[PDB]
RNA sequence: UUUUAUAUAUAUAUAAUAAGGAAAAGUAUUUAUAAGAA
């Protein structure tokens, strides 16, 4: 299916109809031998700007 | 008894000096292995200054005294694996798959040969001197090591009990 | 007080109905005694799992729930009752550690587990006679110090020597500890009996008769080897004690009421072990003499004949169908087995140690003899009364009123008793015993007794049944048969490494890979 | 449920086991309780009590919060022919580094492999794994085929 | 060599299988459920809310 | 029955079958017996 | 000797007294056809069966 | 411990009393495998 991400609003309003969201996976690092998170920012779609810094969203 | 069935082998053999006002005095240092290779084993030590047989000799004696049972799992190798530290060594010894060879360090080769242990696979971590190494690996063969019949009794449980279920 | 005569009637539904009732409406919940009761119901039911998770709570909940000494006797019986003596061991060892105080209940219930504990040596782990001695050192260390006794604990003493006598296989010990105890009980009931001696002696006989002391002298002559040395010979207490006990039987012997033990101190042949075996099995049938039962007379074997005769075939006709001239006809075997022999040394547990006894001993003529004489099989019985009701009902005539007559002699042959004979076929070799049994078993599958049983118990008799049949025919060499027997009934029955280990070693000796493989394959898939 | 709790109880049973006290005491939550029964099934633990700071309870106290604070569950140790039975306790999955395995690693485990650099099953041994909020042996949770976090190991 | 271990020891790739049927048929019934059941939003959801 | 084991068995009745066949022939000559007899009476004789 | 290495079998097969499991070091010749010759009396030497 | 008894002001101090005892025979595959020397 198309992809789904859960992430958190970051920066809203600095863009028109555009919002950064920040999400979080889980990947395995054998180096360290440690199931940690990583993190990326995903410049994301707004419209309705029904968007806030601090909403828990899916993208 | 003692001399037909013990085996002795010489682990270490040196000269250490003791350089006194005169001169350099040169003793000999010997430290031998007596096992039956049937579940008895000791260590021993000695030191003469006149020549190494002596040291060699007084080295059996005190072997033979302190020769004392150790555990043995199937008379073939340890009930576990033993981790065991002794004043620098560090000595990571894993039981074996019978048929599975002495793959160790070589003091700790004799060691099990004359003691009967027939299959051990181990490792030797930060100083590796052979006397610490053949005193660390008796040390944690005898107190480091407990037998699955004394782990039962002292949990109170059955040896079908306590055993490993196995899994494949 | 409820439980405790809950308990003695072992009604679980009471229990329930006044726990459930003084938490309900009274606030009142079980202390450590009650708790301890409950325990000893759960040893009665023989639900072992619950009784160790109430011992748990009663350490759980409180100091006041605590145990003590008496709720750690009670879980010193539940390990004899499961045989468990790692478990018996570390108890002790807490009650040391506790500093709780022990009592000669506790010593006597520690060596009564290492005795049943050491019977095999798959259940002792190999260290039977190890276990033997921990209890004999057990019995020791109570003979050391006075603690608190009770009325009952003499009588469990003895009982627990016994035990040690009896599984080391130590016959004289047995017999001076039977002897012993006959003797005094006897003594004691006569010189405190309100009437006669002479008119109440069947009931003197009956309350000196223990059955337990017979079956555990039983087990001590079945478990006889003449190579054998007694564990408590080697030690300078055992034998003292030994040497005790012995010279005590031997003049008791030498200075009325008499009992058929040989005059001899020790049994050192299988002839006369055989002979004291028949002996005190016949005296204790025939309620040490008072029932004249056993002994025998073409005369009161025809008088007998006719009487039952009379009432079997007026009997016939009075019941209203054939099942209730079946319940006629059992209710009157059942009353005349009763009256004829006493019912508590005749069962099935003291019938299996005297059978038991030949084929450790290796004859198979006593063994079948006392089979014979001592055993019916259902299916047989049945045919039998349906031969009579069509007989009276509209030599063979007489053949069959004499087996209604003998049936006073007999017991119906369980599950158990088969596997037993199954044990003497395997033990002995005999092909034609081995093929009557499975016969009769599988007829006695098609009889009442067996349908009443719950299924589970039945597949788990059927499946011992199997593995018994299976080690007959490896021993005799035909693995051909047994593997067949195995794949045959793979589904229905759970074949286990345990039970085929004997098979897998006998092919492999041949190297059978093949069959080896099938038969790994068989347990294994799992 | 910390892994931190845990760790500090286990290093506290290893060090009153080295100094041979009979009777200690353990915070009363439901990750130790658990904890505490399984040793103590296992023969580990020679007993466990209710109890407060000060000691066991003498008489039955229900659970509160008023009282939780203070509420302690005691374990009594045991010592055998002058050894401890509980010899060493240690955690396989640190709170830095969790190890969630799957019921095929368990058994890889249990046969005497390395996986995620746990060092395998040995005889004697014990370890507990937590499957849904419930502790349980490792050789019951794969006879459950129950996917869970390897926690500890007392040997 | 090790890589191979995962394959079950086979060294060298056959071309993946191809697929006569592209998509589900009809009568295959379960994935038209699938296909046709209610579609979830929510912290594991697949399409936009109603409102969004 | 002999307490032998099965591939020796089937060992056993294929070499007596070539052996039947170079007896029917005759294939068997008189160095060949003398190494037979001489090697049978070197070794220990297997006991049913 | 580069040849014995590659034909050496690290891994080795068993099926009171002792097993005696390194005996069979060199099991992996016996099936070799001139070793065969040689056990059974076939011939005077491995090279002669050869 | 618990239950009651006296006394004193539902409670307190004292005295007595305690229900937890059961017996039975027979019922392998263990797995992966890490050595140092000068």
């Amino acid at each position: 299916a198309r992809q789904n991400f859960l992430g958190l609003v970051v920066s809203q309003g600095k863009m028109q109809k555009t919002v950064k969201v920040r999400v979080e996976t889980k990947v395995f690092n054998k180096k360290i031998n440690k199931e940690l998170f990583h993190r990326r920012d995903y410049l994301v779609h707004d419209e309705g700007e029904i968007s806030r810094e601090g909403d828990l969203v899916r993208i | 008894y003692i001399t037909r069935k013990l085996t002795m082998k010489p682990l270490v053999m040196k000269r250490v000096s003791n350089q006194t006002g005169k001169g350099k005095i040169a003793s000999f240092y010997a430290l031998v292995v007596v096992g039956d290779k049937n579940g008895m084993v000791g260590l021993g030590e000695g030191k003469s200054r006149e020549e190494m047989s002596k040291a060699i000799f007084k080295a059996h004696w005190d072997a033979v005294r302190n020769l004392k049972e150790i555990p043995r799992y199937e008379n073939r190798t340890i009930y576990g694996d033993i981790d065991f530290r002794y004043h620098g060594v560090k000595l990571h010894l894993r039981s074996a798959k019978p048929g599975f060879g002495l793959r160790v360090n070589h003091v700790i080769f004799e060691i099990c040969e004359c003691a009967g242990i027939k299959d051990l696979s181990g490792k030797v971590y930060k100083s590796r001197n052979d006397m610490n190494i053949a005193k660390g690996t008796i040390e944690a063969f005898t107190k480091a090591q407990k037998t699955l019949d004394e782990v039962a009794l002292g949990r109170g449980k059955k040896l079908v009990d306590v055993r490993k279920v196995y899994y494949s | 007080n409820c439980l405790k005569y809950s308990t003695k009637c072992s009604s679980f539904h009471d229990m329930d109905y006044f726990i459930t009732k003084f938490r309900d409406d009274y606030g009142i919940t079980p202390n450590k005694q009650n708790l301890t009761t409950v325990i000893q119901f759960y040893s009665r039911k023989e639900m072992t799992k619950q009784a160790w998770n109430t011992f748990d709570t009663m350490k759980f909940l409180s100091t006041k729930h605590f145990p003590d000494i008496c709720t750690y006797n009670t879980m010193l019986r539940i390990c004899e009752k499961e045989r468990n003596f790692p478990k018996a061991l570390d108890l002790f060892q807490e009650i040391q550690d506790h500093n709780i105080k022990p009592t000669t209940n506790t010593y006597i219930m520690m060596a009564r587990v290492l005795a049943s504990s050491s019977s095999n040596a798959v259940v002792s782990e190999g260290k039977s006679d190890s276990l033997r001695l921990l209890g004999w050192k057990y019995l020791h260390e109570l003979e050391d110090k006075n603690l608190y006794r009770h009325k009952k604990d003499d009588l469990n003493l003895f009982l627990a020597m016994m035990a040690l006598a009896a599984f080391d296989g130590d016959i004289e010990l047995s017999r001076a500890l039977y002897y012993l105890f006959i003797a005094k009980k006897y003594k004691t009931l006569c010189a405190n009996w309100k009437g006669n001696i002479l008119v109440d002696q069947d009931t003197i006989w009956k309350s000196t008769l223990m059955p337990e002391m017979l079956n555990y002298l039983m087990l001590a002559y079945a478990r006889f080897d003449p190579r054998n040395l007694p564990v408590l010979s080697g030690y300078e207490k055992g034998i003292e004690l030994r040497r005790k006990f012995l010279r005590e039987f031997d003049s008791s012997m030498r200075l009325k009421f008499k009992l058929p033990f040989l005059p001899i101190s020790d049994l050192n042949s299988e002839a006369q072990v055989l002979a004291e075996s028949n002996a005190i099995w016949s005296f204790n049938m025939e309620n040490g003499g008072t029932r004249n039962t056993l002994t025998s007379s073409n005369e009161a074997a025809l008088e007998d004949i006719k009487k039952y005769r009379q009432l079997l075939d007026s009997f016939a006709q009075e019941a209203e169908d054939f099942n209730e001239f079946k319940f006629k006809v059992m209710y009157e075997v059942t009353k005349m087995q009763r009256e004829s022999i006493n019912v508590n040394v005749f069962n099935k547990i003291s019938l299996h140690t005297y059978l038991s006894i030949p084929i450790n001993l290796k004859q198979q003529k006593e063994f079948l003899r006392r089979l014979t004489f001592f055993t019916f099989q259902q299916h047989e019985f049945e045919a039998v009364i349906k031969r009579l009701y069509e007989g009276y009902r509209n030599n063979l005539i007489m053949h069959d009123i004499w087996y209604i007559t003998c049936l006073r002699h007999k017991i119906m042959m369980d599950t158990t008793l088969y596997e037993l004979v199954m044990k003497a076929a395997i033990e002995f070799q005999n092909e034609d015993l081995a093929k009557k049994v499975w016969n009769d078993r599988g007829k006695f599958r098609t009889t009442v007794p067996f349908l009443k049983m719950d299924q589970r118990i039945r597949i788990a008799k059927d499946q011992k049944f199997a593995h018994l049949m299976v080690e007959f025919f490896t021993k005799q060499g035909k693995y051909s048969d047994a593997i067949a027997i195995i794949l045959s009934s793979k589904n229905r029955f759970n074949w286990t490494y345990s039970m085929v280990r004997n098979l897998h070693k006998a092919l492999e000796e041949i190297e059978d890979r093949n069959s080896v493989e099938i038969l790994l394959d068989v347990v294994n898939k799992k | 449920m910390s892994l931190v709790k845990l760790a500090n109880t286990c290093a506290h049973l290893q060090n009153c086991s080295k100094v041979r006290v009979a009777l200690t005491s353990i915070p009363y939550t439901k990750l130790q309780l658990q904890f505490a029964y399984n040793l103590y099934q296992q023969g580990f633990l020679s007993s466990l009590q209710k109890g407060s700071t000060m000691g066991p309870d003498k008489d039955f106290v229900e659970v509160t919060p008023d009282n939780i604070s203070t509420r302690r569950l005691w374990v009594g140790l045991k010592y055998r022919d002058n050894k401890p039975v509980l010899s060493s306790c240690k955690l396989i999955s640190k709170p830095n580094s969790r190890i969630h395995l799957p019921m095929e690693d368990m058994k890889k485990l249990c046969s005497g492999v390395t996986i995620r650099n746990i060092k395998p099953l040995q005889p004697g041994e014990l370890i507990l794994v937590r499957a849904h909020n419930n502790i349980m042996d490792i050789n019951e949770a794969i006879s459950k085929k129950l996917d869970g976090e390897v926690l500890c190991r007392v040997k | 060599g090790k890589g191979a271990a995962k394959y079950g020891f086979k060294s060298g790739v056959f071309p993946t299988t191809r697929s006569i049927l592209k998509s589900p048929t009809t009568k295959q019934t379960d994935i038209i459920n699938k296909v046709k059941s209610p579609k979830p939003k929510g912290v594991l959801g697949i399409g936009y809310a109603k409102g969004v | 029955k002999y307490g032998l084991k099965i591939p020796r068995v089937e060992a056993i009745v294929k070499l007596v079958s070539v052996e039947n066949s170079w007896n029917r022939r005759n294939r068997v000559s008189s160095d060949l017996k003398t190494m037979d007899e001489t090697l049978y009476r070197m070794f220990p004789v297997f006991d049913s | 000797e580069k040849r014995w290495q590659t034909v050496f079998k690290p891994k080795l097969d068993s099926v009171i007294k002792e097993t005696p499991f390194l005996l069979q070091t060199f099991a992996v010749l016996e099936k070799r056809l001139d070793f065969a010759l040689f056990r059974a009396m076939f011939a005077s030497s491995v090279r002669q069966a050869r």
